[PDB]
């Protein structure tokens, strides 16, 4: 009833700082005030419920394509609303099979990225035992996204093409008897198809500009 | 070419020479039907050459649904031998063929609207009656149903080397269309 | 462009018509149901949903560029 | 100063650029089997198909006969 | 919305495939020549 959207201010106003400091998330959570979210007279089934359905929004909300900054977010989310509740029995996250072998990787890069504000977060959260491990997601009856063309060409992609074309330009020149005359068949390489990425890559991002730019 | 066309129906006749009486025929023949307030004759079908045959009272027979020359030839001589046996002379005079449906695929979608300006003296395409081409060849008359999906559907032939012929003129045609 | 892109294939172009207004209809502020393009297109409602069930994947490549979209072409009507 | 160090460099780049094809294409295979999920959710009863004639029949609708107990 | 993604997605690769395919194919052909050249040069000295 409107969670998703203060959950999903609170991981925009946390990804806008461009933070993995925890401390800049407790701030964040003391002025919008997340210490009422739960608060309010609900007996104890809209508690519970409401309980879990915010937990399992922060968790999806964890998972990939979701940014780094954004799962760190939601990330201090799941703690913080976890470590939140007024329910008795503290409501488990409930975490599959399949996700487990990723957030594996995450937590072990977190560590890896020095970023042991968020890893150390998560140690908590396993060491106080806030995990269903459960088979499918959820139960069973009856965005922002991450861009392939980054993966594809990055800066330091473009810039080993760049390395070495003028490594075999200059190669090239020298390979032959001479420097200044290629033979007819060894001149097909196109000196631009860096350019060409370039102009494609900038072309569409250009054209998701427009997408969100409206008109 | 390289793709020969699989026959599918064909359709003769054969005269008996001989009146008949319809409800005498329905009344004691196993497989037929006979209602003449729809139509006046008599449906006899037969499972092994998977045949249907309509007789009439005149004594002529037209056998539908057998997939080969000989097979067809068969199951006439087979009601022949029916009707024979239900008291009546019957006789085996003129069979003679008078349709082949042959059926193929090119195995490639095809462009009509192409095919349709290029023989527009011959093909007639309309999709909002029928959604195939209708190409009617008149070196050999034979009227040939082409779709979307490559199915060439033969038909109106009186041999099977009139189908042969009429595809393999057809299929260059077509390899020029695919889309 | 959907019959250039050949994603109508064997389609009457009535059909096609139909599905191609019912597509811009929904992505506009006149929004016409299926009964009512098929009523003056003389298509059943059947026929238009599966002809505009073949272009809906690419609806926004089909879309004229300088298209002022009241629905987003993501958030077409689902069929 | 001969060829043979251009036969090994060549060598290197096209296994270097073959393993980009490798990535390249597991990543293809995975968004075309994205795709044939998405397909198949669009191709995929009610839990209504499964009251007391639990064993409905496909040619009729009637369910198994009746059991001795 | 995630199908359009996953649909750019999936032609921005298949060009990025065509482009590079194509530099395999020039790439072999490059090698072709390299076996023919080596072949025709190390014949100059078996004499």
């Amino acid at each position: 009833p409107g969670l998703q959207t203060d959950c999903e201010a609170l991981l925009s106003r946390f990804q806008e700082t461009d933070s993995v400091r925890f401390e800049d998330f407790t701030e964040l959570w003391r002025n919008m005030k997340f210490g009422t979210i739960f608060c309010g007279r609900m007996r104890n089934l809209e508690k519970n419920m409401f309980t879990k359905e915010a937990l399992a929004l922060a968790w999806r909300y964890f998972l990939p394509p979701y940014t780094f900054q954004i799962r760190v977010g939601a990330l201090y989310l799941l703690y913080g609303l976890y470590n939140t509740q007024l329910c008795q029995p503290k409501q488990k996250i409930r975490v599959a099979l399949k996700d487990w072998d990723e957030v594996l990787k995450f937590q072990q890069d977190l560590v890896n990225a020095q970023h042991f504000d968020a890893a150390y977060i998560f140690r908590k959260l396993r060491l106080d035992r806030a995990f269903h491990f459960t088979a499918m997601p959820k139960l069973l009856s009856y965005k922002d996204p991450s861009d392939r063309v980054m993966k594809l060409i990055t800066s330091d992609v473009l810039e080993e093409m760049l390395n070495v074309h003028d490594h075999y330009q200059n190669m090239k020149h020298v390979i032959s008897v001479d420097k200044s005359k290629p033979d007819k068949a060894l001149s097909l390489i196109k000196d631009d198809f860096f350019d060409n990425i370039k102009n494609i890559v900038l072309e569409h991002q250009q054209w998701h500009k427009d997408r969100k730019n409206p008109s | 070419s390289g793709i020969v066309p699989q026959l599918q129906n064909i359709v003769s006749t054969v005269n008996l020479g001989c009146k008949l009486d319809l409800k005498t025929i329905a009344l004691r023949a196993r497989n037929a039907e006979y209602n003449p307030k729809r139509f006046a004759a008599v449906i006899m079908r037969i499972r092994e050459p998977r045949t249907t045959a309509l007789i009439f009272s005149s004594g002529k027979m037209v056998c539908t649904g057998a997939k080969s020359e000989e097979q067809s030839r068969l199951a006439a001589r087979k009601y022949a031998r029916v009707v024979q046996k239900l008291g009546f002379p019957a006789k085996f005079l003129d069979f003679k063929i008078q349709n082949m449906v042959g059926s193929c695929d090119v195995k490639f979608p095809i462009r009509l609207e192409g095919l349709v300006l290029t023989h527009q003296q011959f093909s007639s395409y309309e999709p909002e009656l029928f959604p195939g081409l209708i190409y009617r060849m008149i070196k050999p008359r034979i009227v040939l149903l082409i779709f979307v999906s490559g199915k060439v559907v033969l038909t109106g032939a009186k041999v099977r080397a009139e189908i042969y012929e009429a595809f393999e003129n057809i299929y260059p045609i077509l390899k020029g269309f695919r889309k | 462009k959907a019959v250039e892109l050949d994603l109508v294939p064997g389609r009457s172009p009535i059909s096609v018509a139909a599905a191609a207004i019912y597509m811009a209809s929904q992505a506009s502020a006149e929004k016409r149901t299926q009964k009512e393009i098929g009523d003056i297109a003389g298509v059943a409602d059947v026929t238009i949903r599966q002809s505009y069930r073949l272009i809906y994947p690419r609806a926004p490549d089909l879309f004229p560029t300088d298209f002022k979209f009241d629905t987003p072409v993501d958030k077409l009507p689902q069929l | 100063e001969d060829p043979e160090t251009c036969l090994q460099l060549n060598m290197v780049y096209q296994e270097v650029i073959q393993e980009k094809l490798a990535e390249a294409n597991l990543l293809l295979a995975q968004n075309r089997e994205q795709q044939e999920e998405l397909m198949r959710d669009l191709a995929g009863t009610y839990m209504g198909h499964f009251m007391k004639p639990y064993f409905k029949d496909k040619v009729t609708g009637v369910g198994p006969p009746a059991n001795e107990d | 919305s995630r199908l359009q993604e996953l649909r750019k997605e999936e032609e921005t690769l298949l060009r990025l495939k065509a482009a590079l395919h194509d530099q395999l194919n020039r790439l072999k052909v490059e090698e072709l020549a390299l076996q023919s050249m080596i072949s025709s040069r190390r014949g100059d000295e078996m004499l």
